[PDB]
C-alpha cells in the first residue's frame, strides 16, 4: 500500500504496539506495528491455549511478559528482514 | 555477653577471612544472602574478645562437621561434562538443570507468603500466565491467591485451565525469574485503608466524627468501608455475646464502670447481660451510685477497652470478621 | 594479671585466626554453607 | 552425621578421583545415570570428614568384593572377533547384539509406568507401529495401554494385529530408539482438567459455585466433567454407605456436628443411618440442642472432612471410582 | 587433641585417596559398577 502518513495513522487500530529501526546506511526510521491480535496468539500458543476465548484490548499497557515476548518475535521478524 | 546471632558471626568470620575472601564466599552464596549479610556490618555493634572467641570456636567446632575439600560444583560439573559427553551436550545439560531448579526455587518461594501480596503482584497480568502460574503453585495457596480476584479476571482463569493445553517449561522459568524481579522491588504499599481505619479508630470521639463526616461528604462509600474495617468502640452491640464474655474474663470493674456511663444505654443492657449475675448486679448498683463522670476519662477507659480488644484479635481468640455473617 | 590474660587471649585470636584463614582457602565453600546455616538457625 | 544417599557417595567418589577420571567412569555409565550424578553435585551439601571416611571405607568395602582388572567390553569383543571372525563378521554380529539390547531395554522400561503417558505418547503415531509396539510390550501394560485408545484407533489396531505378518527387528529398535527420544522432552503436561477440579474443591462454596456457573455458561460439558472428577462435599449422599461407616470410625464427633448444621436435611438423613444407633441419637440431641453455628466455621469442619476423605481415598480404602457405578 | 586428631583424619583420608586413586586407574569400571549399585540401593 502507498499512502499518507496521516491517512496510514488513521488507519491504524488504535491501541497497537510499535517499534522504530534504523536501517544503515540510509538516513531514517522503519515503523513495523505489531498488533494486539497477533501478541495475543503469541502469547496464548507460548503460555498454552486453544485461542477459543479472545479478550478484548481496554487500553491497558502491555505488561512486561508481552513486551518480552514482542521482543522475541521483533527479532526474528528483524533477522528475516535483513536476510 | 551479648547473644550474638548468625548474621553476628557470620560477619564476624566473613570481616576476618579477607576481602577476596568474602568475595569468593558470596561466590557460593545467593543474593538475598549476600543482601542480609551487607545490611549487618553497617550497622553492627563492635564485637568482643570473649564474642569472638567464642563464635570462632563454634565455627571450629561446625567446620569438625564441616571439612571436604570441594571444588566449585558448576565449573566442576561442566570440566567434567565437556569431555564426557561434550561440549553442546554438556551445556544443554546444564542449562536444563540450572533452569529445572530457577522454577523449582520459584515454585516454593512463591508458596510462602502471605496471599493478597501475590494476588496484586499477579492482577496486572495476563490472564493465561496468571492461570499456569497459579496451577502450578501450591494448590492451598493457588486457592489463597484465586479467592481474591475479580468475578471476570478468575471466571476467565478458570476456563483457560479447563480449556489448557500445556504450557512450556523454558519460558515459564523465565516468567518465574521476571516475576521474582517484579518481587524485587523497593516499594512500600502501605494501603490507605486499613491505616487509615485504625488511625480513626485511635482519634478521639469528636474528631473521628467529624473526620467520618468530611469522608463521607467527599465519597460515602470510602467512609463506609474505613468504617466497615475500623468498627469504633459501639460495635460492641453487634459483637457476639461469647466474645463479650471472653472479654469480660479479663476487662477491668472500676474501668468498665467508668466507661459505661458515657455508653448507650442499648448497649448497656446488652452488655450487662454478659457477666455473671452477681457480677451484672454489681454493675448495675456502681453505676447507679456512681455520679457523673468526666467525659474525658470516660472516652479514656472506652479506648483502653478497645486497646484490649484489638490485642486479644490479634491473639485470634475474638472473632470480629466484619459483623455477625450469617447465622445457619 | 589482666593484662597477660588479654596478651594470650589476643595471641590465641591471632593463630586461630591463622587457622581459619588456611581451612578457607583449602575450601571456601565450607564457609559459605557455615554461613548458609547460620542465617538457618537465625529465624528461629 | 546426616544419612547419606548413594548418590552422595558417588558424588563424594566422583569429585575426588578427577576430571578425566569421572569422565572415563560416565564412559561406563548410561546417560540417564550421567544426569542424576550431573543433577546432585550442583546442590549438593559439602560433606563432613567424617561422612567422607565412611562412604569411602564403604567404598573399600565394596571395592573387596569388586576387583577384576577388566578392560572395556564393547572395544575389547571388537579387538578379539575382528581377529577371530573378520572385521564384517564382528561388525555385523556387534550391531545384532547392540540392537537386541536396545529392544530388550527398550520394552522393558516401557512396560514400567503409568499406562495413561503411554498412551497419549503413542496416540499420534500411525496405528501399525502402536499395533507392533502394543503387542511387544508386556501383556498387562498393552492391555492398560489398549483400554485407553478411541473406538476408531483402537479397532484398527486389533484389526491389524488379528491380520498382522511379521515385523522386522532393525527398523523396530530404531522405533523404540526413536519414542526413547520422544520420552525425553523436558516437558510438564499440567492438566488441566484434574487439577482444575482439585483447585475447585479446594475453593469456597461461593466462590466455586460462581466459578461453576461461570464455566457452564462458557462450556457446558467441560462444568460437567470438573464436577464428576471433584465431587464437591454433597457427594456423601450418593457415596456408598459402607464407605461413610469407615469415614465415621474416623472423623470427630464434634467436627461432625459443626458441619452438619449446613448440611442438607436429606444428607443428614442419609448419614446419621451410617453410625452405631446410640451414637446418631448422640449426634442428633446434640444438633437439638446446639444452636445456630457460623458458615465459615461449618465450611472450615465440612473441608476438613473433604480433606480427611481426600487421604483415605490416596490410601485405597475410599471408593470414589466416579459414582456408584453398575449393581449387579 | 582435637587438632592432632584432625590431622591424623586428614591424612588417613589422603592416603585412601591415593589408595583409591590407584585402583580406579587399575579399572575404573569397578567404579562405575560401584556407582550403578549405590543407584540401585537409593530407590528403596
Amino acid at each position: 500500500r502507498i499512502q499518507p502518513y496521516h491517512e496510514f495513522a488513521r488507519n491504524l487500530p488504535v491501541p497497537t504496539n510499535l517499534n522504530l529501526i534504523h536501517l544503515k546506511p540510509l538516513r531514517g526510521t522503519g515503523l513495523v506495528v505489531f498488533s494486539p491480535s497477533l501478541v495475543f496468539i503469541a502469547v496464548d500458543n507460548l503460555f498454552g491455549g486453544d485461542g477459543r476465548f479472545p479478550t478484548k484490548v481496554e487500553g491497558r499497557e502491555f505488561t512486561h511478559t508481552e513486551q518480552r515476548v514482542i521482543n522475541r518475535m521483533l527479532k526474528l521478524a528483524l533477522e528475516g528482514y535483513s536476510d | 555477653m551479648s547473644n550474638l546471632s548468625g548474621t553476628d558471626k557470620s560477619v564476624i568470620l566473613l570481616m576476618t577471612i579477607g576481602e577476596d575472601r568474602a568475595a569468593e564466599v558470596f561466590k557460593h552464596l545467593s543474593t538475598r544472602e549476600v543482601q542480609a549479610l551487607s545490611t549487618a556490618m553497617a550497622n553492627v555493634r563492635q564485637i568482643s574478645n570473649k564474642q569472638l572467641t567464642d563464635v570462632l570456636s563454634e565455627f571450629e567446632q561446625e567446620a569438625e562437621q564441616f571439612a571436604a575439600l570441594n571444588i566449585n560444583a558448576n565449573e566442576y560439573l561442566r570440566s567434567v561434562l565437556v569431555k564426557a559427553l561434550g561440549e553442546e551436550r554438556a551445556s544443554s545439560l546444564l542449562e536444563d538443570i540450572l533452569e529445572t531448579r530457577d522454577t523449582t526455587s520459584g515454585i516454593e518461594t512463591l508458596n510462602f507468603m502471605e496471599p493478597q501480596s501475590a494476588a496484586d503482584l499477579i492482577r496486572d497480568e495476563h490472564p493465561q500466565i496468571i492461570a499456569t502460574i497459579l496451577v502450578h503453585l501450591k494448590r492451598s495457596q493457588a486457592a489463597d491467591i484465586l479467592a481474591l480476584f475479580d468475578e471476570r479476571l478468575r471466571h476467565d482463569v478458570m476456563l483457560r485451565i479447563a480449556t489448557f493445553g500445556g504450557v512450556q517449561l523454558a519460558e515459564l522459568t523465565e516468567v518465574l525469574n521476571g516475576l521474582l524481579d517484579g518481587q524485587n522491588l523497593k516499594r512500600s504499599k502501605m494501603g490507605g485503608v486499613r491505616t487509615a481505619a485504625e488511625i480513626i479508630n485511635l482519634m478521639k470521639t469528636q474528631q473521628e466524627e467529624a473526620v467520618i463526616t468530611a469522608v463521607r461528604e467527599f465519597d460515602g462509600e470510602l467512609a463506609q468501608k474505613i468504617i466497615d474495617e475500623m468498627f469504633l468502640f459501639e460495635n460492641l452491640v453487634d459483637v457476639d455475646d461469647r466474645s463479650i464474655q471472653r472479654l469480660l474474663q479479663e476487662v477491668d470493674s472500676e474501668s468498665l464502670l467508668i466507661a459505661l456511663k458515657g455508653a448507650e444505654p442499648p448497649l448497656r443492657e446488652k452488655f450487662l447481660r454478659n457477666m455473671s449475675q452477681r457480677a451484672a448486679d454489681i454493675l448495675r448498683d456502681d453505676l447507679a451510685n456512681r455520679g457523673p463522670v468526666r467525659l474525658s476519662q470516660v472516652e479514656n477507659e472506652q479506648k483502653a477497652i478497645l486497646l484490649i480488644v484489638r490485642r486479644l484479635a490479634e491473639t485470634g481468640e475474638m472473632v470480629i470478621g466484619s459483623g455477625e455473617d450469617t447465622y445457619v | 594479671q589482666l593484662q597477660q590474660r588479654r596478651a594470650n587471649q589476643r595471641l590465641g585470636a591471632e593463630v586461630m585466626s591463622q587457622r581459619i584463614r588456611e581451612m578457607s582457602d583449602n575450601d571456601p565453600r565450607v564457609v559459605a554453607l557455615v554461613i548458609r546455616q547460620w542465617m538457618s538457625n537465625d529465624h528461629e
